[PDB]
RNA sequence: UUGACCUCAAAUCAGGUAGGAGUACCCGCUGAACUUAAGCAUAUCAAUAAGCGGAGGAAAAGAAACCAACCGGGAUUGCCUUAGUAACGGCGAGUGAAGCGGCAAAAGCUCAAAUUUGAAAUCUGGUACCUUCGGUGCCCGAGUUGUAAUUUGGAGAGGGCAACUUUGGGGCCGUUCCUUGUCUAUGUUCCUUGGAACAGGACGUCAUAGAGGGUGAGAAUCCCGUGUGGCGAGGAGUGCGGUUCUUUGUAAAGUGCCUUCGAAGAGUCGAGUUGUUUGGGAAUGCAGCUCUAAGUGGGUGGUAAAUUCCAUCUAAAGCUAAAUAUUGGCGAGAGACCGAUAGCGAACAAGUACAGUGAUGGAAAGAUGAAAAGAACUUUGAAAAGAGAGUGAAAAAGUACGU
RNA sequence: CACGGACCAAGGAGUCUAACGUCUAUGCGAGUGUUUGGGUGUAAAACCCAUACGCGUAAUGAAAGUGAACGUAGGUUGGGG
RNA sequence: GUCGAAUUUGGGUAUAGGGGCGAAAGACUAAUCGAACCAUCUAGUAGCUGGUUCCUGCCGAAGUUUCCCUCAGGAUAGCAG
RNA sequence: CGUGGAGGUCAGUGACGAAGCCUAGACCGUAAGGUCGGGUCGAACGGCCUCUAGUGCAGAUCUUGGUGGUAGUAGCAAAUAUUCAAAUGAGAACUUUGAAGACUGAAGUGGGGAAAGGUUCCACGUCAACAGCAGUUGGACGUGGGUUAGUCGAUCCUAAGA
RNA sequence: CUAUCUAGCGAAACCACAGCCAAGGGAACGGGCUUGGCAGAAUCAGCGGGGAAAGAAGACCCUGUUGAGCUUGACUCUAGU
RNA sequence: GUGGCCUAUCGAUCCUUUAGUCCCUCGGAAUUUGAGGCUAGAGGUGCCAGAAAAGUUACCACAGGGAUAACUGGCUUGUG
């Protein structure tokens, strides 16, 4: 279902543009909070990829797919030791995962011209007024 | 921070301005009104031989200088050297001098 | 807030633009920071020329197709057409392209050039590891350069045939516009 | 001139380096000119100045005075020599502070590390 | 009865791992209003502040389901430009990218999908020993519901024929890089003023050293340093310059020709609808619900649709230095900056004294003299002190102290 | 019989930036702009430089488009020298 | 006024800001209540009030026109340098 | 015209006294201001040609700090009340002792505790500040001493609730 | 019991400069200006005529394209159902 | 003779719609629908140079105004 407003008696306190409480909708999917909540059940984990598996009505169930980053077999194996370099810790709660891009609009193409490299980072640098010593 | 420090100046103007420096030291008057100590000197500009290029020692270099007729402006940077007037005595800019031959 | 003839102006500055102001002060200090890395690259990498080859490319567009750049990289048709593979080329400084691909003859055959002169003018130690020293050139690109093509000669003789340019671009614009209706007028009948 | 990176000629940084010193380093600073005949003898110019040291006065009202350093008293900067003292009025008397840069070493104490000391800077 | 398998438990079982802090810069979520429109609701402020989750020395992005329409370009990031432009907008106020071009830096790649099948060839752990960021032997276990080798689209693979070419892993000694120590010039020579010469005058010396500081007043030559070089000590990383011990191997890799093949990711793409967002306008991206594919297929080609072509890539799986950012941390160098009501709130026992139940709020305050030489002693007074005396260049410097 | 001012010292208010109009000074001139970057250096200075790009040298149409000499670059009237 | 009860009161405990609590006065919620206190957004906006720092010299106004949710304000023409 | 800082110059001034400050003393300029003498003082500062700005105050119920007139003025009047002598001391309406007169009148101005305060408890020494007069006294100032549990509490139990 | 006088102790409000009137004119009710009346140090206790006395950037009224509390088939929405 | 004998009898941008030209564009290349442009009208703003808009405050707030009302005083004297 959508992402219901978390207000009190549905009142917003502000203009009639932000006054919708039932029709929104959450900006990253639910596989993807199907992926943070197993995260913090196994924090000694590294999140690797999910899968759809079955739904219903009231859930849809997903399966995640954990790498140990402290088993020797891992450390060991040259396709698998990747995962174990820090900067990789909790891949799923910056949105590295496949679903993760996905939500975050990391593509190439003129359809992806906000999101192509971070949102946020395109807009600071479009934003950003640029003076040199000998002024253009 | 971004007040503008810096200013642009055209190529060819700024190439006019050190054209004339140079032809005003050929001109013994500009160079006396300047302060600088050349009334002994017979000709202006001055040309030295190309030996001076290859002094190693500070000595003989002040003493080639010394018998060129630059003895008068080396003294007078000496003689010259003062403690500043303000607040610029404690930001690195302590004693000021006057300025010397330029080889 | 409009008085007297004056031009419309567009200024955007009704954001918190202050906290984006980026001065570049230290454009003197970089210039110094990338002179220091190059210097130090040289003097570690090899006695090789701290760049790699590149190829001869057609810029695209009609504003720039009239004159040649340097590209990515050499082609693998290009490459063995030199007589070498695509895997020693790399390793011995010659940048590879994979995608791009070869329509053109005139521009295989100047970038197959390349490649031989520039196997003709390096010396390829081998791993034994003697290594005769030998002095370093800091740039491949200035040792082979790239130049425009010739086009016409400075002279030649008038030939008119009678037709009129002008009128030669009016028939070809013209022709293209109905030639649609055309086809449909014909298939009709 | 300065023709390094790694020097800073810098006052305010200067000044509190010299105030801020620890008592190692300030003893590098109380250093004293050996006379002309000891110079002579041992081919050095100055050296750090040390207790039980006869030294000669040449700057100050006190100028002309010898005597035996007592006391190298770091902490303010200044020796102590026995025989340059003040008479209090009440009869008290209390040394004079004195610059090592505005005395001359007559007489050296020697042992083993100052013999090493003046050999590695090349006396004999 | 007994022995397996599957699933699910327990133990202060053997060995590990997560939390909190910091948070300037970085990756996401969530999310305003003041304000502007001379009112105001769409819009604007702003995809911002506040709130929440997660990293590093950078992060993120990244080897095209790209850009293009050209004689085509060829991973990503940043700078100059495109451009206040195309476009969006009560088409009002306002808002607003991208391709090409020049430059900085340059680097490429690997899994899934194939019978090793004349031999699971793979791996954790335990244990003994050794040349110990590991190795060998042995023994349990994991694993056939798939662990190695081989192949990732640029290809490539199974057979057939024919040719030559090319090596692997450490020790030791230098080099490079970092953290440190030490050595390496020249007056305190005369006269005057002064409490003090570091001032003035005279006569010199050194200089690849006349940066800076100290010393009883403006010191290149009194002291530390500065300049130029020499000689050491302790580490890091194999980046590479020479030597030295092993032959890795009926091993591995590259290349020609012929033939047969050529596996390429699904509640995903795509479509409808709702909300949000974008310059993206019959709908730019994202998300919920509903529907739900194909294999000469699929996506894209900035105006919706039917029909016929063309061009260009190969999604729904993954890794990766440099050019870039940095009001935090650590170590350095600087200024036409401020000079104690200034500059940080704080030059001082300053986030201190103090106020508030609490969240929080938050000061004032630098200068005796070169040196205490900080006033012995006499006298009046209960005493504080006064008057003499004394110290000092000066008490018109007396710890209520420069002016 | 309107408002602020009991007194004194110190502090105390048209600034900077992006984009522009008129005028003026300067350099070059159908061209002009070295400083994104590279070279170099006595090192944030000074000095040197390639390719591009901006503006100008053509306008006019919503657009597809087209695109500036009949003539001493015209005639008449007034014009400093 | 009331004074054996709908009495008075200590301690413990519960209810927190568009919320609480109210035998109901818009009362009370730490001297703050017809929406508490604290920090930040925030130097919020103001056609409105106040102030706006040296000398001399020369020139020297306007309260009128048209339009505006315009009437304590702007644009525009005029007057001035 | 004047102020803070910057490039150049006057080989400018200065411990034989720079800057600042005081001065019904002198001179120049229409003025903004400039110059000199005297006193005080103790370490740096100025003229000219140019560069630069956080550059000139009488006011803003302006900011911070300091100081007046008012003015030795308003006032120091609730809680019935004090008096004599001696001792101590430089000093006694207020300290100590004795004597006398009074009050709280057991729902107290008596004797203990809870909350809260934190050494105010006690002794010795001592009076600059504090006790809106005074002070030899003090809950003040300086230096020390003092709180002893198997049975008194906490600790244990549960209440509304967390 | 104060006030009052003495010893000790010792504030505040307020303050452009100040403090004798009549008429006149004047921002249409002067301590100052004009014309007259007049006018002699330094002061103590009282007193409430005046100082349009002091205490607060009028709460009344109007203006502003400034708000807030509350109400309603005002305009536009919304939790719930 | 280019409406009413003359002097009044009326309406921008955006959007919608009609008429005309059957012309221009949909930017990889075409045909047909659809959409977008060009020229001339209509749908209306009467606050008529053209915001889309109900009350109450005796619980009240802020910036101001003697440019402006509720006392004196002044001018005037209809009225008394
Ligand atoms: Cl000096
Ligand atoms: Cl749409
Ligand atoms: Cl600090
Ligand atoms: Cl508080
Ligand atoms: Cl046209
Ligand atoms: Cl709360
Ligand atoms: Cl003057
Ligand atoms: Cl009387
Ligand atoms: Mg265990
Ligand atoms: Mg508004
Ligand atoms: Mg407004
Ligand atoms: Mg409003
Ligand atoms: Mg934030
Ligand atoms: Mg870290
Ligand atoms: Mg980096
Ligand atoms: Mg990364
Ligand atoms: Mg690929
Ligand atoms: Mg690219
Ligand atoms: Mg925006
Ligand atoms: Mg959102
Ligand atoms: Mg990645
Ligand atoms: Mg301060
Ligand atoms: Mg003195
Ligand atoms: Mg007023
Ligand atoms: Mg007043
Ligand atoms: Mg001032
Ligand atoms: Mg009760
Ligand atoms: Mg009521
Ligand atoms: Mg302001
Ligand atoms: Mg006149
Ligand atoms: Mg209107
Ligand atoms: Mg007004
Ligand atoms: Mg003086
Ligand atoms: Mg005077
Ligand atoms: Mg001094
Ligand atoms: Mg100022
Ligand atoms: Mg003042
Ligand atoms: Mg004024
Ligand atoms: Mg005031
Ligand atoms: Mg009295
Ligand atoms: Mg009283
Ligand atoms: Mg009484
Ligand atoms: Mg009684
Ligand atoms: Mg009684
Ligand atoms: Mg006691
Ligand atoms: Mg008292
Ligand atoms: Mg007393
Ligand atoms: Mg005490
Ligand atoms: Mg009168
Ligand atoms: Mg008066
Ligand atoms: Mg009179
Ligand atoms: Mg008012
Ligand atoms: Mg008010
Ligand atoms: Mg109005
Ligand atoms: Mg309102
Ligand atoms: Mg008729
Ligand atoms: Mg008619
Ligand atoms: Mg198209
Ligand atoms: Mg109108
Ligand atoms: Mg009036
Ligand atoms: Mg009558």
């Amino acid at each position: 279902g959508n992402r219901k407003r978390p207000v009190p008696k549905g009142a917003t306190y502000g203009k009639p543009t932000n006054q919708g409480v039932n029709e929104l909708k959450y900006q990253r999917s639910l596989r993807a909070t199907a992926e943070e909540r197993v995260g913090r059940r196994a924090a000694n984990l590294r999140v690797l990829n999910s899968y759809w598996v079955n739904q219903d009505s009231t859930y849809k169930y997903f399966e995640v797919i954990l790498v140990d980053p402290q088993h020797k077999a891992i450390r060991r194996d040259a396709r698998y030791n990747w995962i174990c370099d820090p900067v990789h810790k909790h891949r799923e709660a910056r949105g590295l995962t496949a679903t993760g891009k996905k939500s975050r609009g990391i593509n190439k193409g003129h359809k992806f011209n906000n999101t192509k490299a971070g949102r946020r980072k395109t807009w600071k640098r479009q934003n950003t007024l640029s003076l040199w010593r000998y002024r253009k | 921070t971004w007040r503008k420090w810096n200013v642009k100046v055209n190529h060819n103007e700024k190439r006019y301005a050190t054209a004339s420096a140079i032809a005003a030291t050929a001109v013994a008057s500009l160079v006396l009104a300047r302060g600088h100590r050349v009334e002994k000197i017979p000709e202006i500009p001055l040309v030295v031989s190309t030996d001076l290029e290859s002094i190693q020692k500070t000595k003989e270099a002040v003493a080639a200088l010394k018998a060129v007729g630059a003895h008068s402006d080396l003294l007078k940077v000496l003689k010259s050297k003062k403690l500043r007037a303000g607040k610029g005595k404690y930001r690195n800019r302590r004693w000021t001098q006057r300025r010397g031959p330029l080889v | 807030a409009i008085s007297k003839n004056l031009p419309i102006l567009k200024n955007h500055f009704r954001k918190h633009w202050q906290e984006r102001v980026k001065v570049h002060f230290d454009q003197a200090g970089k210039k110094v920071s990338r002179r220091n890395a190059r210097a130090t690259r040289a003097a570690k990498i090899a006695p090789r020329p701290l760049d790699l080859l590149r190829p001869v490319v057609r810029a695209p567009t009609v504003k720039y197709n009239r004159k040649v750049r340097a590209g990515r990289g050499f082609t693998l048709a290009e490459v063995k057409a030199a007589g070498l593979t695509a895997a020693y080329a790399r390793t011995i400084g010659i940048a590879v392209d994979h995608r791009r691909q070869n329509r053109n003859q005139e521009i295989f055959d100047a970038n197959v050039q390349r490649l031989k002169e520039y196997q003709s003018k390096i010396i390829v130690f081998p791993r034994n590891g003697k290594a005769p020293e030998a002095e370093q050139v800091l740039s491949a690109a200035a040792t082979f350069p790239i130049a425009q093509p010739a086009t016409d000669v400075e002279a030649r003789a008038v030939q008119d045939n009678g037709e009129s340019a002008f009128r030669t671009l009016r028939l070809a614009r013209s022709e293209k516009k109905f030639r649609g209706i055309r086809e449909k007028r014909a298939r009709e009948k | 001139a300065k023709q390094s990176l790694d020097v800073s000629s810098d006052r305010r940084k200067a000044r509190k380096a010299y105030f801020t010193a620890p008592s190692s380093q300030r003893r590098v600073l109380l250093s004293a000119p050996l006379s002309k005949e000891l110079r002579a003898q041992y081919g050095i110019k100055a050296l750090p100045i040390r207790r039980d040291d006869e030294v000669l006065v040449v700057r100050g009202s006190k100028k002309g005075q010898e005597g035996k350093i007592s006391s190298v008293y770091r902490l303010k900067f200044a020796v102590q020599v026995d025989k340059v003292t003040k008479e209090k009025v009440n009869g008290a008397s209390v040394p004079i502070n004195l610059h090592p840069s505005k005395l001359v070493i007559t007489k050296l104490h020697l042992d083993k590390d100052r013999k090493a000391l003046i050999q590695r800077k090349g006396g004999k």
